[PDB]
RNA sequence: AUCGGCUCA
DNA sequence: ACGACTGAGCCGATG
């Protein structure tokens, strides 16, 4: 899992999946581009990486 | 009925399948490589069978 | 027009706007049904575009002022 | 979860698994054409759960839970007749499969 | 992951609040309802509550004087906090946590969104319609619940269904006999019952040993979801909240599990249960003045459960009729003693012997005239005329109305349900084939060497051997697994094997030893598409068996061996057969041919058994069938011979070939039996077995039933309902078909996980066991999802006013109407089956609403706004004082327009509430088995129906221009 | 995937 | 003072 604040991150990026996070509250598609914290993702598809 | 069912019937080497195949390489022709290219005649088109 | 196409060139005049004269003849009689007019000997709508060509018929004179009575039919 | 050897896929059989006899492996000399299988590998896709009113259920069937995807050796979509014979080399500690 | 903050609601019990969670120790959630106040205790797993949040552009309702949305949904690490826009001035950045939200719901009202951001699509409100649709169509459906199950369509099973369904108070005796599935059947109407309305938490009732059976069907004859109660199970619910174990709703426990303990009754009774269901296969018997230990445990239970049902106690055995237990059960008011009843009993002897029908005693003299009576002595007037009548060509006429003189005069019927192989019509017949092997000298030189080492005393170990030589090699002799080139039973294998591989074959042998040496010989050693049926493996295997061995044909051929019971997996189409080993003893016997031997069975069976002579073997394949023919006819008398002959059979069997004053047996035994057969066809008493299968009544149940099953638009609305959502539809080679939960799109609370086997095919899938897709199975979840979420096909656009189309340009801006008429009230008074949510056709422009043709057939001919900001929603701004100019003359054509179709949802009320409770006020002067508590639950229920139906209002869900 | 090795047009 | 063929095969070994 791509460190907090490393090289690799996704409350940077991006999540390592689609419309998910690191931590797991969020899941597959319905929260478009809802702004998590806990895990830190902008809930969009990965390719933003 | 679906894009799947005939992913079996093709596979399965089932007759039909060629009998298309036949209707489909009439008209529809093919482009022949051969390298080097070294011109523009290193690749020509020739209608197969 | 399997075999050479060489009396169908010339007609609308060269072998590019034999592409977009016929490109746009391939795809008016691919996507809403479209009428078969030279007898559409099994073929395909590949060959018949230049094939409409070949007995004179289709050209850009025609697919151009043609599709203004697509735009006088539907009032 | 340590990757397995044995036939336990949840989605290919029993289809394919009288090409493989039992227990782990391809049996010596087994015609198989392109796609078939050899040996049966299978890996966990972690997901590790142990919610309360979940175990009885995964419990009364066979066992299916922190395992498994179809990730067994394949025959390449290639031609490739048939076998001669199978080497094994099992790890130091022994769990020593049986048709090994 | 529980965490404290949160707020559940409730998915049976939405009438309290949005619950704020306030405990967790390990396996528990208690909740909190600041509105009503009170709180909701459930489980972490298994907890019928539901999430409830809000999506960005959406708002939240708060608790004071200010309230909006919305930025950005901000959890921490369980609890959110809805950063939401204030209304009252402005400000950009206000926090209002979602603990702090309302415990009501006011909700976004689909009217006022237009003034928002960008919208949903095109392409999904159609589907949206559709759900209200069908949802709409199916609830006013033409048949309560019976639609999709692990069952063939049949008569008998349905007619139970039919019947008890409707009834208010479930009170029924469940007698038919072994082998034709009386718990499937007779659950019948425990599903039915749910969908209605009237009926959670059922407690059912039934012995440890068999609870595997029993949880699984439940699920999967009607997707039953068990949790079970045991001692395991016990443990963690009583530190989960204490109390009476609310914890779950449908759930299994033996009376073993109430008796044993003795304040567990206690604890079972207060518990407002509903249903009680009990089955048991020996026993529960009370002499007078002296009653049972584990039955009087029940006493309690019934008294206090208000709807019961019994598989029966078991009586079928034996004493044909000593059934007061059983009934004193269901009602101890119309049973006051039973030094009575047996009066009932002896004086219906007669009447059935003398019913004949038309068939066995075609007329009978001036003892029918009397009484037939007794019952309509009293009541006279029409049948004087009608009761002589037998004959003079109306052949089903007179027939088919005296019966409900009678059937409806029993005065155990209404309750009772017997059925057996006679009175249903439903059996394919037994052609046996008979063949006789040559014996080898391996076999020989070992069976004389038995009697040497052969004398002891005792009575079984010398009956077994010799009889029995494949395993009676393997034990005794030097080389275990040897046999297989030997005997002509292997022979026999390929030659009828090697070319009879086209149909497919069932097989039934000695024991799994013996059946995992056959795998291994003929698999390959002769080279078949084999697989394994034994007892010990895991489920899979028994689905992966039945599953290889019900393909369309790939998987020919499985090796059944020891027993199975009568198994819910139906083999519809292994029609054919090789008999392997004749047991010893007709009840084991009869489950060999169990399977194949019922309705669903289709074709003819083929029977094929060998034996080779001077075998055990030899003697009993006549024994069998010259003896009392049990194969080509069904035998439960069977029994009752061999324990009668034990020791004189035995004798013959121990030393086979011998004794040649032997035929006697055979021809006493076709004696014994023989006599028998009739007498218990003057033992039947046909009516309550004509009341419980049916005929005419039951023939159309099905029929009419069967075509729908038939729907080609389940096919694909289904598939394209949960493919939008965001599960794909995959695999279509089989009659389905996997379905993985996807990326695109979807809310955790689903239960599929990662593949999803299933069909949309009744009699296809019935081969199998792997799940069933019609409107009644995983649509709970789905249906809620295309309605009840509201923001899903709620307000898109499309092809409108533009000069880009014709031949109408300039503006003319049409827009969709529909409105819900939410009945207002909850399920148990049956709203939803006379009354559901309906929708309503409504494009308006300034004038009352249009319908020419269907949104179908112009769903395919409009065009969205397939675009995304700057071109996307760009109506939006200078189009809110042009659509609802529409809106305030649009709302006057709402009450005409459903107030229409209330008035004609009361004439049907009003046209059948009233006109079924004739049925029962009526039925009172027959006076069969009916108590007040039926009757004044119609009358209680017709006066809360028009009432339920003064009330009805509206709320929009629809947009489309 | 970068590098190293080696064949045939 | 600079500039380094066009296709794909098979094996091998470490960021
Ligand atoms: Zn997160």
């Amino acid at each position: 899992k791509p460190e907090r604040d490393g090289l690799f991150c996704a409350r940077i990026f991006g999540p390592v999946k689609d419309y998910e996070c690191l931590c797991g509250k969020y899941k597959r598609l319905k929260h478009r581009g809802v702004i998590c914290e806990k895990c830190g993702v902008e809930v969009t598809q990965t390719k933003v990486r | 009925t679906t894009i799947k069912a005939a992913k079996k019937m093709v596979e399965r080497e089932e007759a039909v399948v060629w009998d298309i195949l036949d209707e489909v390489i009439r008209e529809h022709p093919v482009l022949l490589n051969r390298a080097p290219t070294l011109h523009r005649l290193g690749i020509q088109a020739f209608e197969p069978v | 027009a399997r075999v050479t196409v060489q009396d169908a060139v010339e007609k609308i005049g060269n072998r590019f706007d034999l592409v977009l004269v016929a490109a746009r003849r391939a795809r008016q009689m691919q996507v809403g049904g479209k009428d078969p007019l030279v007898p559409e000997e099994n073929d395909k709508t590949t060959v018949i575009a230049l094939r409409e060509i070949e007995e004179g018929l289709i050209n850009n004179q025609i697919l151009d002022v043609r599709e203004r009575q697509e735009q006088q039919e539907q009032e | 979860g340590p990757e397995e050897i044995t036939a336990d896929i949840p989605n290919v059989g029993e289809a394919a698994l009288s090409k493989l006899d039992e227990s782990g492996i391809v049996y010596i000399g087994a015609e198989v054409t392109g796609g078939d299988i050899l040996v049966g590998k299978v890996t966990p896709k972690g997901e590790t759960q142990l919610t309360p009113e979940e175990k009885l259920l995964r419990a009364i069937f066979g066992e299916k839970a922190s395992d498994v995807k179809d990730s067994s050796l394949r025959v390449p979509n290639g031609v490739s007749g048939t076998v001669i014979d199978v080497q094994v080399f099992t790890r130091d500690g022994v769990e020593k499969d049986k048709r090994a | 992951p529980f965490t404290l903050g949160q707020r559940w609601i409730s998915d049976t019990e939405s009438e309290l609040g949005l619950g704020t969670v306030v405990a967790v120790d390990a396996r528990t959630v208690t909740l909190l309802f600041p509105s009503t106040g009170e709180n909701r205790l459930y489980a972490r797993s298994d907890s019928p509550v539901t999430r409830v949040m809000f999506n960005p552009g959406d708002t939240i309702t708060s608790h004071d004087g200010w309230q909006m949305q919305v930025e950005e949904v901000k959890e921490e690490n369980g609890l959110l906090t809805y950063i939401g826009t204030r209304l009252d001035t402005e400000e950009s950045g206000v926090a209002l946590r979602e603990v702090f939200l309302d415990s009501k719901l006011v909700f976004s009202k689909p009217q006022d969104r237009l003034f928002a951001g960008q919208i949903d699509r095109m392409d999904r409100f159609a589907l949206r319609y559709r759900a209200r649709k069908y949802s709409s169509e199916q609830f006013r459906m033409p048949y309560s619940g019976l639609r999709g199950q692990r069952t063939s369509l049949i008569p008998h099973q349905l007619n139970i269904a039919h019947d008890v369904g409707r009834r208010h108070a479930p009170r029924v005796l469940l007698a038919d006999e072994v082998g034709l599935g009386k718990t499937i059947e007779a659950g019948m109407i425990l599903h039915q019952q749910l969908l209605s309305g009237a009926a959670e938490r059922v407690l059912i009732i039934v012995p440890e040993t068999l609870q595997h059976q029993w949880l699984v069907e439940m699920l999967r004859r009607f997707n039953l979801r068990f949790a079970l109660f045991d001692d395991e199970r016990y443990a963690e619910a009583q530190h989960d909240a204490y109390n009476p174990f609310d914890t779950e709703q449908l759930v299994i426990c033996s009376l073993d599990f109430a008796r044993r303990s003795k304040q567990r009754l206690e604890h079972l009774c207060e518990a407002e249960w509903d249903l009680l269901v009990v089955d048991e296969a020996h026993h529960l018997v009370w002499s007078e003045d002296a009653p049972s230990r584990e039955y009087q445990a029940i006493e309690q239970l019934a008294e206090h459960v208000p709807g019961v049902l019994l598989l029966t106690a078991t009586p079928e055995q034996l004493g044909m009729e000593s059934h007061f237990a059983r009934l004193r059960l269901l009602d101890p008011n119309r049973f006051h003693d039973f030094a009575q009843f047996v009066e009932e009993q002896k004086n219906y002897c007669p009447v059935a012997d003398a019913v004949a029908m038309l068939l066995a005693g075609n007329k009978l003299s001036n003892d029918e005239l009397n009484m037939l009576g007794e019952m309509i002595g009293e009541q006279d007037i029409e049948p004087l005329l009608q009761a002589a009548n037998s004959d003079s060509e109306d052949a089903q006429s007179a027939r088919q109305e005296l019966v409900s003189m009678l059937m409806d005069r029993h005065g155990t019927s209404r309750v009772l349900f017997r059925n057996t192989r006679n009175g249903v019509k439903g059996f394919p017949k037994r052609e046996l084939h008979t063949i006789k092997l040559p014996l080898p000298t391996q076999y020989q030189t070992a069976i004389k060497v038995s009697g040497i080492m052969g004398a002891r005393k005792s009575a079984e170990d010398r009956a077994r051997d010799m009889l029995y030589p494949e395993r009676i090699y393997q034990e005794f002799e030097g080389d275990n697994a040897t046999w297989w080139n030997f005997d002509p039973r292997v022979e026999w294998l390929m030659g009828y094997l090697t070319s009879h591989r086209s149909q497919k074959v069932l097989v039934i042998c000695a024991k799994a030893a013996t059946a995992l040496q056959l795998e291994q010989v003929l698999r390959e050693r002769e080279g078949i598409r084999a697989a394994v049926f034994h007892e010990g493996m895991s489920i899979i295997e028994r689905d992966r068996a039945a599953a290889w061995f019900a393909e369309e044909d790939t998987g020919a051929q499985v090796l059944l061996c020891s027993e199975i019971g009568s198994e819910g997996r139906n083999f519809q189409f292994a029609s054919h057969m090789v008999m392997f080993d004749l047991p010893f003893n007709p009840d084991l016997l009869e489950q060999r041919i169990g399977r194949l031997d019922r309705i669903g069975q289709a074709h003819d069976i083929q029977i094929h058994v060998p034996y080779l002579e001077k075998t055990a073997q030899s003697v009993l394949v006549r024994w069998y069938h010259e003896g009392l023919d049990a194969f080509e006819h069904t035998c439960p008398t069977g029994r009752t011979i061999y324990d009668s002959v034990y020791n004189d059979l035995i004798n013959y069997l121990a030393s086979p070939d011998q004794t040649e004053g032997f035929d006697d047996l055979i021809k006493n035994c076709r004696e014994q039996h023989e006599a028998l057969k009739a007498q218990l066809e003057q033992g039947r008493d046909r009516l309550l077995e004509i009341h419980s299968n049916g005929g005419e009544k039951a023939q159309a149940l099905a029929e009419s039933i069967e075509e729908q099953d038939d729907d080609t638009n389940l096919i694909a609305f289904a598939m394209n309902l949960f493919d939008i959502i965001g599960i794909n539809q995959d695999d279509r080679g089989d009659n389905m078909i996997v379905l993985t939960p996807s990326d695109h799109m979807l809310v955790p609370d689903f239960p599929g996980l990662s593949e999803d086997g299933i069909t949309i095919t009744f009699d296809r899938e019935v081969a199998l066991a792997r799940e069933d897709a019609q409107f009644i199975t995983w649509e709970h979840p789905l249906i809620r999802n295309g309605l009840d979420l509201i923001l899903s096909g709620d307000t898109g656009s499309s092809t409108i006013s533009l000069l880009k189309n014709k031949a109408l340009p300039v503006g003319t801006l049409l827009v969709e109407l529909i409105y819900v008429v939410e009945a207002q009230a909850p399920k148990q008074l049956q709203l939803n089956r006379f009354l559901p949510p309906t929708p309503v056709r409504m494009l308006l422009d300034k004038n009352g609403n249009n319908l020419a043709a269907q949104v179908e057939f112009e769903t395919f001919n409009r065009q969205l706004n397939a675009v995304n900001r700057h071109t996307g929603s760009k109506l939006v701004n200078a189009v809110q004082q042009d659509v609802h100019a529409i809106l305030q003359l649009g709302e006057a054509q709402i009450e005409k327009s459903a107030r229409a179709l209330i008035d004609a949802a009361r004439n049907e009320a009003d046209e059948k509430l009233s006109a079924e409770l004739s049925r029962l006020e009526a039925l009172r002067a027959v006076n069969p088995n009916i108590r007040d508590d039926e009757l004044t639950a119609i009358e209680s229920n017709r006066q809360q129906v028009m009432e339920s139906l003064d009330q009805a209002g509206w709320r929009l869900d629809a947009l489309r221009l």
